Order: C-alpha cells, then sequence, then structure tokens
C-alpha cells in the first residue's frame, strides 16, 4: 500500500545525530574530542530508486 | 528499582544491574569556577526608569 512506501522512505531516508568522541562528562586523562558525522539522507534519484 | 525482563533467560533484573543512575546536569556543556572552585551566578537587570 502507500503507506509501505512512506514507511519505506522514512525509513531509508533518515537525519542521523552522532555525538561526539571525549564529549562530557568525560572520562579522566582524554586528550582528544573529535565530532562524529554520518549521513542516513538519500542525494540521488538512484539511491530513492 | 525499575525492572526489566532479560530476553536471553527471561529473568527479572534491575535498572541499576544494567546502568549507574544518580542526580547531575541537564547539560555539561559549561562550567563556573570561582578563584579555582564550583560556583554559580545570576545577573541582575535593572528596571526601567
Amino acid at each position: 500500500s502507500i503507506s509501505d512506501v512512506n514507511n519505506a522512505i522514512r525509513e531509508n531516508n533518515v537525519e542521523i545525530a552522532p555525538g561526539r568522541l571525549g564529549d562530557l562528562p568525560a572520562e579522566k586523562g582524554q586528550l582528544i574530542t573529535i565530532p562524529l558525522s554520518a549521513q542516513g539522507q538519500l542525494s540521488s534519484l538512484e539511491q530513492f530508486k | 528499582n525499575i525492572s526489566l525482563k532479560s530476553k536471553t533467560n527471561g529473568s527479572v533484573i534491575k535498572l541499576s544491574d544494567v546502568a549507574n543512575v544518580e542526580i547531575g546536569s541537564q547539560a555539561y556543556n559549561f562550567a563556573i569556577l570561582e578563584n579555582g572552585k564550583p560556583a554559580t551566578a545570576a545577573a541582575i537587570q535593572l528596571s526601567p526608569g
């Protein structure tokens, strides 16, 4: 049904929110903190197809 | 003391067993130090006139 297509679009094309390594509160002795990035959205016709 | 159900064996386990619960801060982004010690502050705005 149409709802199935809508759910497929929702699940396959989603926005992810990765955090950070060393994010506060952080363990003692942590010297490096670096953000994390992940692309969960589709950006082309082929990907949606 | 919240109770969860273990899927592996079906036994009843407590939230404390799988996690540590405490009273902390909603956000840990900022910290305030008064002469190198914990502190808090509040700014008072003068009313008009």
